[PDB]
């Protein structure tokens, strides 16, 4: 009954874990596809 | 909640470390008749009410009360042949089927033993999978914010 | 009392799973400190 | 092969319909009596709802079933349930221990989470 019950609350846990480190991994694509733009605008001064 | 245990490979002063911090924590929050009154007064006391062992204690040539000490004396001695006479008729016989039936008894709990043993087993191994994918998405994880990491201060 | 000794097996197994949770979370703590830091002095 | 109310080895056994769990007849007509519905599963059950040979070897030295044998089946009646008593009386304070730091490690994680995800936050934001 301790493994029957191990189970059941990892498993609700496990998919709180990924999606606020998938939601972490959104934040920081969004620093990653601007900071590309300001160095693609360093081709267009010259 | 996610605590992960075949993947986490968390050593005992993780474990003194993370107990005093639940300990400081820990300092912040801060049916039944007379017979059961005879039962637990005896128990209590650790003391057994005495039983009458006048019968192995009696004497020749005393008094009247004694002579009925005496022919119990008797009653009990025929009583106690023909018990020894059932018990001599029945022979070993008697205390050999018992113990069949004591096998018996023993093997149902033995096979109890197997079925929570395989139930246990597949309760963890359902779990060690879990685990090992919930180990490749968060080393992913923490490939991708590397990266990020690195390619921000490039770009400034 | 086998009643609640399923409650103390269920609460004694799940604390120590929760325990695990802050050594994990407070490692990746020290971390992100020491990180800024040498990032800020620079 | 066993009683599901003492924990005997039943001389007249019987077996309810709505629970098949075997039951020593006295023991099951005294619950139904007291209370008209199965011990275990806590379901309607009654006595004409019932549906009806162990050896015991006898000791050699059989007074002593007056005297010796009965002294020591009231003295293990005794001892164990105040030893039982005394059993539930330490789990329910070991169960006040375990849910105060379970509940104390809660408000670990609730406080360290915020303090992990803004210490991450400002890691994104001194790129800026």
């Amino acid at each position: 009954s301790t493994l029957c019950h191990h189970s059941l609350p990892a498993l609700i846990e496990g998919q709180r874990k990924y999606y606020a480190d998938y939601y972490a991994y959104r934040q920081e694509i969004r620093s990653l596809e601007g900071r590309r733009k300001r160095l693609q605008a360093m081709l267009n001064s010259s | 909640m996610d605590g992960l245990s075949f993947v986490d490979k968390i050593p005992d002063g993780y474990k003194n470390e993370i107990d005093q911090l639940v300990k400081k924590e820990f300092a912040n929050i801060k049916a039944d008749n007379s017979v059961s009154t005879l039962t637990n007064a005896l128990y209590t006391e650790y003391l057994k009410q005495r039983n009458n062992k006048k019968r192995r204690t009696p004497d020749f040539n005393d008094d009247d009360d004694t002579l009925f000490l005496e022919e119990y004396r008797r009653k009990y001695p025929r009583i106690d042949t023909s018990r020894y006479i059932p018990n001599e008729s029945s022979e070993v016989s008697l205390l050999g089927i018992v113990d069949s039936y004591l096998k018996h008894q023993e093997i149902v709990l033995d096979t109890l033993l197997p079925q929570t043993v395989s139930n246990q087993w597949r309760i963890n191994n359902d779990y060690i999978r879990q685990t090992c994918t919930i180990v490749e998405e968060m080393n992913i994880q923490q490939r991708k914010q590397i990266n990020d990491l690195e390619i921000y201060r490039k770009r400034l | 009392l086998d009643s609640l000794t399923k409650k103390l097996s269920t609460v004694m197994y799940e604390r120590d799973a929760a325990k695990l949770v802050a050594a994990q979370l407070l490692m990746e703590k020290n971390e992100d400190s020491k990180d800024l830091p040498k990032s800020s002095q620079q | 092969m066993l009683c599901a109310i003492s924990g005997k080895v039943p001389r007249r056994p019987v077996l309810s319909p709505k629970s098949r769990t075997i039951f020593e007849k006295s023991l099951l007509e005294q619950y139904v009596k007291d209370t008209g519905n199965d011990p275990i599963t806590n379901e309607p059950l009654s006595i004409e709802e019932i549906v009806e040979s162990a050896q015991q070897a006898s000791l050699t030295e059989s007074i002593p079933n007056l005297l010796t044998s009965l002294q020591n089946e009231w003295d293990a009646i005794m001892l164990e349930n105040f030893k039982l008593r005394s059993t539930l009386d330490s789990l329910t304070k070991k169960l006040s221990t375990v849910m105060y730091e379970r509940d104390a490690a809660k408000l670990v994680a609730a406080q360290l989470l915020m303090e992990k995800n803004e210490d991450s936050k400002d890691l994104p934001k001194s790129s800026q």
